[PDB]
């Protein structure tokens, strides 16, 4: 028994792309008619996009998607080796539920990590989470995401219940469809940053807005076990586990700690791991890519 | 200036040193405007002119009633979670001082291309004749990134640490903590 040349998961927690509009504070509960954050070219020639003058909060909208069935691959040319790989997803299931990744999940939801420039310096960000199961709202979750720190996973009865509701969206019991609204208190004028393209900036239509990967990439910010240090906070789940920003990479294949190495060892050789790499190892089956020959 | 306080820019994956230190210093340059003054001073403990590198460190030097109340203020809000603080102390005995200096260039030919055309009513290429384009004087000084909120500027702020002497003269400060005549106690 060995792994398969080709292996291919799709992503599990989709998300749409962030759009952004503008208006003013207090008015957060009837931002419905709020104008969208233009984005202009000024002089070298620049994209850049601003908020209204009369205009202090940055309203940022997606919708996420909770599937399940996380552990089937999407392609496969070994059966055998997709046998022992459902198993042993199943026995993970069977020990422990989505409950931690979840509890990480709507920690990453519950702070506006997906706000990556436009959170830094705020004075007051606040997310609305509802959860939309027919075509009106059936749930809706509060969160003060200053509250809510970056660094630690901290304990709340309405993040429980969010939490349980992926958990039960990632199990296959339940199809969740999430609209998440933010609102950053920034100021009258000031400048905003959604991503930017290969300097021009991103645009859904007269509208600035962010990569849906991006938001991807801030959701999976859960990765709190590499080897290295634990005191810079958590990381987003990646084999090789590594940032772009500061050019080096933890989980590095000499340390028998990357996903690959893992892997091999908890699906062919029975070598089942620690429950917090086990964690890791189902985050980056969550998060999906190629793997193989 | 007897007090100095050191914060250390937390390491991050998300945001980059540099940044982190840009904003850091567009915060105490908006947190100085809003007190005023003159006599609040700026230090980079981690200087390496080899790589012309500005590190990690930025201590602040001021008495200590203006850093306890420094502490206690908005310009802190958002940024908590991305850097460590110190203790205002006082300054140990004995150090050299220098100087935090701003240097600029006229790098650019075209704003002396404006210059020369908008006092003297000049042609484009008698400005042209009279500056070259070898008039752009590279730099190999740190700098930080900032930004501006009411007409929107973007400038790369070249600091200068000047020699270390072996006493301080009086001497203000800008609103972003530059010397002024001032120097700082470096250690």
């Amino acid at each position: 028994l060995s792994t398969a040349s080709v292996l291919a998961f799709e992503r599990k927690l989709d998300p749409s792309d962030a759009l952004m509009s503008a208006g003013a504070w207090a008015q957060r509960d009837a931002s419905q008619e709020w104008p969208a954050v233009t984005v202009r070219e000024k002089s070298q020639t620049v994209d850049v996009a601003n908020l209204p003058s009369d205009a202090d909060t940055l309203k940022v909208r997606f919708t996420l998607r909770v599937l399940g069935g996380a552990g089937t691959p999407s392609a496969c040319n070994d059966a055998a080796y997709r046998d022992k790989l459902l198993q042993t997803v199943a026995t993970y299931v069977n020990e422990q539920g989505f409950a931690e990744l979840a509890r990480r999940y709507a920690h990453n939801l519950a702070n506006a990590r997906f706000l990556w420039r436009n959170r830094v310096g705020a004075e007051a960000v606040e997310v609305r989470i509802n959860h939309i199961r027919q075509g009106e709202v059936a749930r809706t979750w509060r969160f003060d995401a200053l509250a809510i720190g970056l660094r630690d996973f901290k304990a709340d009865a309405e993040l429980d219940a969010l939490a349980e509701l992926i958990a039960s969206g990632l199990s296959g019991s339940g199809h969740v469809l999430l609209e998440v609204v933010a609102f950053a208190r920034i100021g009258d004028g000031q400048e905003v940053f959604p991503s930017q393209e290969l300097k021009t900036l991103y645009s859904v239509r007269d509208a600035a807005a962010i990569h849906s990967q991006k938001i991807g990439n801030a959701l999976r910010t859960i990765d709190t076990w590499y080897p290295d240090e634990d005191g810079l906070g958590p990381i987003a789940v990646e084999p090789y586990g590594s940032v772009t920003s500061q050019g080096k990479a933890y989980r590095q294949p000499k340390q028998k700690l990357d996903f690959y190495t893992l892997l091999d060892n908890w699906v062919l050789r029975d070598e089942a791991p620690a429950v917090e790499q086990q964690h890791y190892v189902i985050a980056n089956l969550i998060r999906g890519g190629v793997f193989g020959e | 200036m007897d007090h100095y306080l050191d914060i250390r820019l937390r390491p991050d994956p998300e945001f980059p040193p540099a940044q982190l230190m840009s904003v850091l210093f567009g915060k105490l340059h908006q947190a100085l405007v809003a007190q005023g003054g003159d006599r609040i001073g700026v230090s980079f403990p981690d200087l390496d002119e080899s790589r012309s590198r500005l590190g990690e460190r930025l201590r602040i030097h001021a008495s200590a009633d203006d850093l306890r109340a420094l502490l206690a203020r908005p310009w802190l809000e958002g940024l908590r979670d991305h850097l460590q603080f110190g203790e205002p102390a006082v300054v140990p005995h004995p150090t050299p001082y220098r100087q935090v200096s701003r240097v600029q260039a006229k790098s650019n030919p075209e704003r002396l291309r404006r210059r020369l055309m908008r006092r003297h009513d000049l042609s484009e290429e008698e400005a042209r004749k009279r500056i070259p384009d070898t008039v752009a004087r590279t730099l190999d000084l740190p700098f930080v990134t900032l930004r501006s909120q009411s007409t929107g500027q973007h400038f790369r702020l070249f600091i200068r640490h000047g020699p270390l002497q072996a006493t301080a003269e009086e001497g203000g400060f800008t609103c972003y903590g530059l010397s002024k005549g001032g120097f700082v106690p470096w250690f």
